[PDB]
């Protein structure tokens, strides 16, 4: 299964922002990370730990070992708001974190 | 398709049309709740049917496909208050982790 710590992630455009997961048990590094922006579905952004998906840009990076992996974002921008969440693929089922949500700080 | 409200021990069959690819290795119903929380509903290997579901839904879902006409199914059965939610499907490209969008949804509510 997955957890997913922080829930909430207040961050200013330019920050850098780390969201993480860990698993019951070990598994290799079948992991995944969605972004589901609002008022849409979910989208892939990184597989395979840290394979970054088809279009996505560079400042999504993933990394983990054993249980623990993190979402890792450079410089936050303003279409990065939404909810995150992890998924791991390591047999079945594929169960997902329960998700943090990123919010920009702003004046 | 095939969402809508249902009262508590109805049933109802989900569709999900899929074009851009003529088949997908693994398509899976996965949902989300009205408090964002997602779910994984199950997952179906068309062409020998093989399937598998978590407890959640074990023995009252029914995922099914269909290789020729390009439709993934599911037929839920003795809906619970609980199954609310909104229904995707996604496919699992081959070494692919988890399961990649391409629904728009369908909202199911029981009540």
């Amino acid at each position: 299964l997955m957890t997913q710590i922080p829930a909430s992630l207040s961050a200013s455009v330019g920050e850098t922002v780390t969201i993480t997961c860990r698993a019951t048990k070990n598994i290799y590094s079948y992991l995944a990370w969605y972004q589901q922006k609002q008022g849409k579905s979910p989208q892939v952004l990184v597989h395979n730990a840290k394979t970054l998906t088809e279009g996505v840009p560079s400042r999504f990076s993933g990394s983990g070992s054993g249980t623990q992996f993190s979402l890792k974002i450079n410089s936050l921008q303003p279409e990065d708001f939404g909810s995150y969440y992890c998924q791991h693929h390591y047999a079945t089922p594929y169960t997902f974190g329960g998700g943090t949500k990123l919010e920009i700080k702003r004046a | 398709s095939g969402t809508v409200l249902a009262r508590p021990g109805a049933s109802v069959k989900m569709s999900c049309k899929a074009s851009g690819y003529t088949f997908t290795y693994w398509m899976h119903w996965v949902k989300q709740r009205p408090g964002q929380g997602l779910e994984w509903i199950g997952a179906i290997f068309p062409g020998n049917s093989d399937s598998d579901y978590n407890q959640k839904f074990k023995g009252k879902a029914k995922l099914t496909a269909v290789t020729s006409t390009s439709n993934e199914t599911a037929y839920m059965d003795l809906s619970s208050l609980t199954d609310s939610a909104v229904y995707y499907c996604t496919r699992k490209d081959y070494g692919t982790e988890v399961f990649v969008y391409w629904g728009q949804g369908t909202l199911v509510t029981v009540s």
